[PDB]
RNA sequence: GCUUGAGUCUCGUAGAGGGGGGUAGAAUUCCAGGUGUAGCGGUGAAAUGCGUAGAGAUCUGGAGGAAUACCGGUGGCGAAGGCGGCCCCCUGGACGAAGACUGACGCUCAGGUGCGAAAGCGUGGGGAGCAAACAGGAUUAGAUACCCUGGUAGUCCACGCCGUAAACGAUGUCGACUUGGAGGUUGUGCCCUUGAGGCGUGGCUUCCGGAGCUAACGCGUUAAGUCGACCGCCUGGGGAGUA
RNA sequence: GUUUAUUAAAAACACAGCACUGUGCAAACACGAAAGUGGACGUAUACGGUGUGACGCCUGCCCGGUGCCGGAAGGUUAAUU
């Protein structure tokens, strides 16, 4: 991620760029992805589970937008 | 290739040969040779300089060219023979011109196959061309440590020397034994590893093997008297000293070279 | 002595400690900080605010320098990510561009195994 | 698979005409025809089993093609393996 | 025999070249019963990320149809000329002649 | 049919520091993204198109 | 005899299918040198360890190995195991379009043969990272562990052997039949200007559900529903997949 | 297979195999005041030294001591001045 500031920018909305600019590249998710070994059958499950879920939080959202509560 | 013997016999169980039909069958090449005695491992004083030499069959030199300066006349590879001098194997070359030489069998070479030596060669195993025009990376053998003194380096049956940089004149070399050399680029190497990579898997499989090509026995120090070797004898198995050479030399880890005159071309030892 | 107006501030972010090094355009050190020894330990260094201390430090080993212009090199996670680049305010340093150079392996070597804690 | 112009001739050449291609002799010259020519692939692809299975089913294709031939008309099988030189 | 489609830059400072190694490329096909679809010139472009500390190469196009030994041995060609850097060769069902 | 020395079109598919866009992002089919991302590395390869924003 | 099962041919399509070779970038480690100075690293805390013999940090150059970020997706391919940079050579299979051809050539399969993750073994190489064993420092009543700093085999390549996994969908293979809804992926016909359209027709695939089935949980056109062909296997627990 | 010719033929020596270590070629090493010679008309799949001793399953822990290897900032230290 690379953020040119000219000399009239003031830093606080530079500053937020690269937390805004180097965080949507996922350094900091990146890197915590490789500090340790994730074995690949670990990559299946977690995968498989994310995908359950994103899948299964659709459609638990769907029905409950349809459904009363009070 | 590599065949097993079947256990017909003790001393015959475990032999395992080398075994090359491309070889000639035939008798060598004899306007090529020459007569070579055995010494016995004697000098010119008659004393025994080096130890475990003597006996094993009688062997006939081949004058094999090492210098290759027959340049810009292709020659065709007519056959590969035996050569009792070295573990690698000799292919004879037939330049169009009329003569014939020996030269080390490359990796692939074969009978039949076309081999060019000059600076303008083109890159193919069994060509020499000086290191200058040889690109660098490539896998190369019998190199020359001066120009026009002939090959003297990745001779054996399976060697080879990988040019790993190119810097002004002179060419940096990985030699086999894994130490770097620095040489001229000037100096003349040829192209692709030395063929019979499988000399190193054979097994003599009995003591008389190793008599018929000249290794008499080895004996060790410990079974020595004090007289003989400072490794000595003593009542039963007792060693009790650091280990030496008969000399007194202390071996086993001691660095021996000593060679002040050409340590400014080893950029890096082996280990 | 060199008197440089332009400079480059690299940040070594850690889950642990953060060093804060000023150097040149050519990439010669000419001042360092760093938490651990700026009187923060164990679970001291850690901490954000060590990080801006740290920050501080660096720019009095430079100050002799005179430079002026500063290029914020980052590597690495931490709670000194943003902490001690802010620090450089209170020292009123200018800087030109501001780049992330956290190393990002293409696969490639093997990383250790997780901890079973 | 086999050349588009390989396969016409053999098509030809063991069919009753050029477009008879279901004939069982040009099938199994035409299995024959491939079968043959993947030793080459093999004498040094050693170790490419992925590709060898498919070699095998056309070798038993083959088989169970001849066999066919054999129930229905026996003097025409003998010369198709004759001109094909298998069967050894 | 099928269409090939050849890209090769070239050090500048043998730029001056390149007409040359085109015509020498070129003939090695044309005596082979091959025929160039497409050639063209790039010139000198900036490089997205230096090679052995360099930065502007020589850009050119080859589209080619050829049989294989042509190209096989053309490659080796390639390899061992220092003036071409990082050549690429790429498979094609359908001859191409666009300015692109 | 996507062309690697479609040079012009390419940084509509890549972020500044490299990455490609994936295709929940620039709605690209599943058959065009495929193709689309050899033709990347493809070009970067060549040093048409670069690895990362740090060389 | 016949053409609907099965198969052949022509034209195309997608794909980490496989084997061989080459090459590219990022990163770690190591080596050399420059800037620079007292810490670095690590943990819940700490120590062992590394460092004034100049570390760590930072820059330049070089060597070498291994794996391919983003793309990337209950996405794709393969009989299974399994297969992810790019490029070339050799090659298996699947699928669609219409047309032609052969004319039951089919299904299943004891024994048999082949393939078969990882670990392991043999020989010869290679070895950056990681890491059984091992060593030390912690933790604890003890800690032959969990944690930390090091670290060998191995992990990699060539060829052979081993033939075992929760080798799982805990569901043998082939064929027919039986209400649906919402997606993914890959072909194809038609309507066409009212397209980042509209209606059909195939392959593969994900999720939820009807009848029915089921001990229940659940399965549910990809059946664990309704049938047919063939094969494998089970007969209380432990002893024992042991002698 | 070898050995105390002339009281010991053996479990001793050798042995193929294995391992460590030295050696880049004017190689190490060895015989020579030296020239030179062998190693070798060989070139790390080579050569020397050392221990073990086919093959099979294996070869654990300790570097304080002695030796060897590497570094060497510092202390001490010869001729010379
Ligand atoms: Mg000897
Ligand atoms: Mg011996
Ligand atoms: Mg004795
Ligand atoms: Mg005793
Ligand atoms: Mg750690
Ligand atoms: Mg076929
Ligand atoms: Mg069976
Ligand atoms: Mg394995
Ligand atoms: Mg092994
Ligand atoms: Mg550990
Ligand atoms: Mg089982
Ligand atoms: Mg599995
Ligand atoms: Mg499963
Ligand atoms: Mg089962
Ligand atoms: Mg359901
Ligand atoms: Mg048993
Ligand atoms: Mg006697
Ligand atoms: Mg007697
Ligand atoms: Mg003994
Ligand atoms: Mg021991």
């Amino acid at each position: 991620p690379v953020i040119k500031v000219r000399e009239n920018e003031p830093f606080d909305v530079a500053l937020r760029r690269f937390k805004r600019s180097c965080e949507k590249a996922g350094v900091l998710a990146e890197v915590r992805r490789r500090e340790f070994y994730e074995k690949p059958t670990t990559e299946r499950k977690r995968a498989k589970a994310s995908a359950v879920k994103r899948h299964a939080k659709k459609l638990a959202r769907e029905n409950a937008r349809r459904t009363r509560l009070y | 290739a590599v065949v097993k013997c079947k256990p017909t016999s003790p001393g015959r169980r475990h032999v395992v040969k080398v075994v090359n039909p491309e070889l000639h069958k035939g008798k060598p090449f004899a306007p090529l040779l020459e007569k070579n005695s055995k010494s016995g491992g004697r000098n010119n004083n008659g004393r025994i300089t080096t130890r475990h030499i003597g006996g094993g069959h009688k062997q006939a030199y081949r004058i094999v060219d090492f210098k290759r300066n027959k340049d810009g006349i292709p020659a065709v590879v007519e056959r590969l023979e035996y050569d009792p001098n070295r573990s690698a194997n000799i292919a004879l070359v037939l330049y169009k011109d009329g003569e014939r030489r020996y030269i080390l069998a490359p990796k692939g070479l074969k009978a039949g196959d076309q081999i060019q030596s000059g600076v303008d060669a083109a890159i193919k195993p069994g060509n020499t061309l000086p290191m200058r025009n040889i690109p660098v990376g490539s896998t190369v053998h019998n190199v020359e440590m001066k120009p026009g003194k002939g090959g003297q380096l990745a001779r054996s049956a399976g060697t080879y020397v990988q040019i790993v940089a190119r810097d002004g004149a002179y060419v940096t070399l990985r030699l086999r034994s894994g130490e770097m050399r620095k040489v001229e680029a000037d100096c003349r190497a040829t192209l692709g590893e030395v063929g019979n990579a499988e000399h190193m898997l054979r097994v003599l499989g009995k003591a008389g093997a190793a008599r018929w090509r000249g290794v008499r026995p080895t004996v060790r120090g410990t079974a020595m008297n004090p007289v003989d070797h400072p490794h000595g004898g003593g009542e039963g198995r007792n060693f009790g000293k650091h280990p030496v050479t008969p000399w007194g030399v202390q071996t086993k880890g001691k660095k021996t070279r000593s060679n002040k005159r050409t340590d400014k071309f080893i950029v890096r030892r082996r280990s | 002595r060199k008197q440089v107006s332009d400079g480059v501030a690299h940040i070594h972010a850690s889950f642990n400690n953060t060093i804060v090094t000023i150097t040149d355009r050519q990439g010669n050190a000419l001042g360092w900080a760093t938490a651990g020894g700026s009187g923060f330990r164990g679970s001291r260094k850690s901490t954000p605010f060590a990080a801006q201390v740290a920050a501080e430090r660096c720019a009095d080993a430079v100050k002799e320098y005179g430079i002026k212009n500063l290029e914020v090199m980052v590597k690495g996670p931490g709670p000194g990510r943003e902490s001690t680049i802010r620090a450089l305010n209170a020292a009123g340093f200018r800087i030109t561009n501001i780049t992330d150079v956290t190393p990002i392996p293409h696969n490639g070597c093997r990383p250790p195994k997780k901890r079973r804690v | 698979s086999l050349s588009t112009e390989a396969t016409a001739k053999i098509v030809s050449e063991f069919g009753r005409d050029a477009n008879d291609t279901g004939s069982t002799e040009v099938q199994v010259a035409l299995l024959t025809a491939q079968i043959n020519h993947l030793q080459g692939h093999f004498a040094e692809h050693k170790k490419d089993h992925h590709s060898r299975r498919g070699l095998l089913r056309m070798v038993s294709q083959r088989r169970k093609l001849l066999d066919y031939l054999k129930r229905k008309d026996v003097a025409r099988y003998t010369q198709l393996i004759e001109r094909l030189g298998l069967r050894r | 025999m099928r269409h090939y489609e050849i890209v090769f830059m070239v050090h500048p400072d043998q730029s001056e070249q390149v007409p040359g190694m085109i015509e020498r490329y070129t003939a090695a096909i044309t005596g082979a019963e091959g025929k160039i679809h497409r050639l063209e010139d790039w010139g000198r472009r900036q490089l997205a990320y230096p090679i052995n500390k360099l930065h502007k190469a020589h850009y050119v196009l080859m589209n080619v149809e050829a049989p294989q030994e042509v190209i096989d041995e053309l490659e080796t060609t390639f390899r061992f000329n220092d003036a071409v850097i990082r050549s690429m060769v790429m498979r094609t069902k359908h001859a191409v002649t666009e300015a692109s | 049919e996507i062309d690697y020395k479609d040079i012009a079109t390419l940084k509509n598919y890549i972020t500044e520091s490299g990455k490609i866009v994936p295709s929940r992002i620039t709605g690209t089919r599943a058959k065009y993204q495929r193709q689309l991302a050899r033709a990347i590395k493809r070009a970067r390869y060549l040093s048409l198109l670069p690895y990362t924003d740090r060389h």
